[PDB]
């Protein structure tokens, strides 16, 4: 092991623990859109401290408040095109994004 | 750089209504748009940078 | 036998290629699908022919077309919410097929 | 003991992974309040994209978000009182966080 | 460790399998060839599990298919993937059944 | 010196844990197995403790979630984290009872 591995390790090192923060960041701002949104365009049945008493998970309430806006706003048709079926129940995923980011553009162009 | 220039595009549209108002009337306005809402105009502003 | 067996195997695996086959059949499928899509909405610059003779790979052509459709359907709103990011440069893949299968939502609406 | 014992020693680990997650709720809690002010009451130059690519650190995105809403609904008497200077360019931190407080009760009042 | 990790994994898939063709096989041929008294008669569990495949292709797959695709009307030694097949055929002719 | 402190510290958890378990036990399950009386048939402080504990398992954790959670009908030698489940059980089932 030589000053240049030496440079290049720590180097790699310091860029995976900024990678870490960026993504724990991200986390972040994606649950404060799911609570937005749920507290916005959702009714209160849906919100995380009672389903948390029913007991589902964290990731649980996020894709049910997505497919839930889903449903509310991006229209069957879209549904039907994007993730090629009509139910939601097993889209959780980037298609679930998709459909997410298209209730979020509906809202907009709804407003 | 880009923002500011676009903002000095805006500002010498601006200043030419002013100056032709402030030359037949008497005095010109020009209005420094905000982030802000219709009635928070009435507000006064400490430190912005203008839209 | 044994031998017999492990032919069995050979040829099951064969019969796997075969199906590899088949999925390439219908990749090519979707090529052509992708040109029509191309064909209808974008320039005549952007055809195949012209690309080729300035030099450019069948790949790269698919994936310009992809790119573009996706700009000129998909509002860049979705763009950015879908990528990630809001330039496409770097977004060929999966996530660029969702992003072309929205684009086909978009046209499919716009009709 | 033993097997029941290391697999206690998981749902130590468990726990761990549970504060990791409460930490990043409160993560998701502060950075959101933050950018919905950043958002709501900033310019459009100051937004999370054009900042990266202008290649600055969240923390620092975050930080120049809360000063200049500080500087934008904080009075500079408020600021030279709590923040014992008018300068706020090296005042990033718990008085910032007090600062980005009154800069909320400001904008309460003012709705 | 991951080596002994992998080969604990196929004793899981080994282990169902075996779960697969008990419970199709004690509700289908007999209660004589139970595991118990099989183990009581004495017969390792590699020889039981062939002899309850070789009596599932006795009774689901047909005497021609046993003489054509296997090349022996006898079960007795035909073992292997080829007995593998078999018992696929079998699985085949129970679900048509 | 802070060392002992800490010390101190977990000896108070310990005590307070000990206090309430008695506490509970006495209302729950009976004099006979009191402090005073097991300590003169000659049993350890921490011998006292588990005894009651595996004592209120035996009442408020019925046999059937004690070999569940014990993973064995007897609660004679489950003594562990095992049994710090089975006792938070048993606070469970005096809650809801």
């Amino acid at each position: 092991l030589s000053i240049n591995e030496r440079i290049t390790k720590e180097l790699a090192e310091v860029e995976e623990r900024e990678r870490i923060e960026k993504q724990l960041l991200l986390e972040a701002e994606r649950i404060n859109e799911i609570d937005t949104l749920a507290k916005a365009h959702l009714s209160n049945h849906f919100n995380k401290e009672v389903l948390l008493a029913k007991g589902y998970t964290l990731k649980d309430i996020m894709q049910a408040q997505r497919r839930e806006l889903v449903r509310k706003f991006v229209p069957i048709e879209q549904i039907k095109a994007i993730a090629k079926v009509s139910d939601i129940s097993h889209i959780d995923g980037e298609i679930l994004e998709q459909l997410v980011s298209l209730a979020k553009v509906n809202i907009k162009l709804r407003k | 750089e880009v923002e500011l220039a676009r903002l000095k595009v805006q500002l010498k549209n601006a200043l030419l209504n002013c100056i032709i108002s402030y030359r037949f009337h008497g005095i010109g306005y020009v209005l420094v748009k905000t982030k802000d809402t219709l009635i928070d105009l009435e507000q006064p502003v400490n430190i912005e940078l203008p839209i």
